[PDB]
């Protein structure tokens, strides 16, 4: 019984290992995506200020 | 010519924080500090500083004329500090109006160019491309045949 339980516990441990690795991958991908998002936001902000200036004039 | 030059020669830590932040943005170590004027303006707008493209384009037309794209630390720091508003509010409007009425002898509701030339030659400064007609080019906005105190401000407001 103990040896079978050991096999199953290692099974579960390895499954959680793999899932955590996949999650880290998705985390870094979303991280680079978020940086790109921030840059797009700043660009839009600058464009907005510019067009406001033009309209006032 | 010398004000920002003196400030850089006495490089302060408050400006140095942003300077070195943009430096690590630009220079990753053991570099010549190239930092092209186009890239310099890109980062200047990028890192949350003043997003004024006019100074950046002035640099681009002015800097990297060497053809190497590198920008020396002297002029890069000068344009960085002068991109920020470095002026003591240009004295007082009423005080400057009194200064100009001392300057303006005609008191004809304005001041003519020749009085400005007299005061300029009284100052005793060197002449360069921004002389002779640069004042004429800038001040001739509506071309009223004069350089009023208001027109003189329109030309070179914030006189310090």
């Amino acid at each position: 019984e103990a040896e079978k339980a050991a096999d199953e516990s290692e099974r579960g441990m390895k499954v959680i290992e793999s899932r955590a690795q996949k999650d880290e991958e998705k985390m870094e991908i979303q991280e680079i995506q978020l940086k790109e998002a921030k840059h797009i936001a700043e660009d839009a902000d600058r464009k907005y200020e510019e067009v406001a200036r033009k309209l006032v004039i | 010519d010398d004000i920002y030059k003196a400030a850089v020669e006495q490089l302060t830590e408050e400006q140095k924080n942003e300077f070195k932040a943009a430096f690590d943005i630009f220079v990753l170590g053991a570099e010549d500090g190239c930092i092209s004027t186009k890239e310099l303006g890109k980062v200047m707008r990028m890192l949350g500083q003043n997003p004024t493209p006019e100074e950046l384009q002035e640099m681009i037309d002015e800097v990297d004329e060497d053809g190497s794209g590198t920008v020396d630390f002297d002029e890069f720091l000068v344009m960085m500090v002068r991109c920020m508003k470095d002026d003591s509010k240009g004295k007082s409007e009423e005080e400057l109006s009194d200064l100009f009425r001392m300057f303006d002898k005609n008191a004809d509701g304005y001041i003519d160019l020749d009085e400005l030339k007299m005061m300029l030659q009284a100052t005793g400064e060197t002449i360069t491309e921004d002389d002779i007609e640069e004042l004429m080019k800038d001040g001739d906005k509506n071309n009223d045949g004069r350089i009023d105190y208001d027109e003189f401000l329109e030309f070179m407001k914030g006189v310090e």
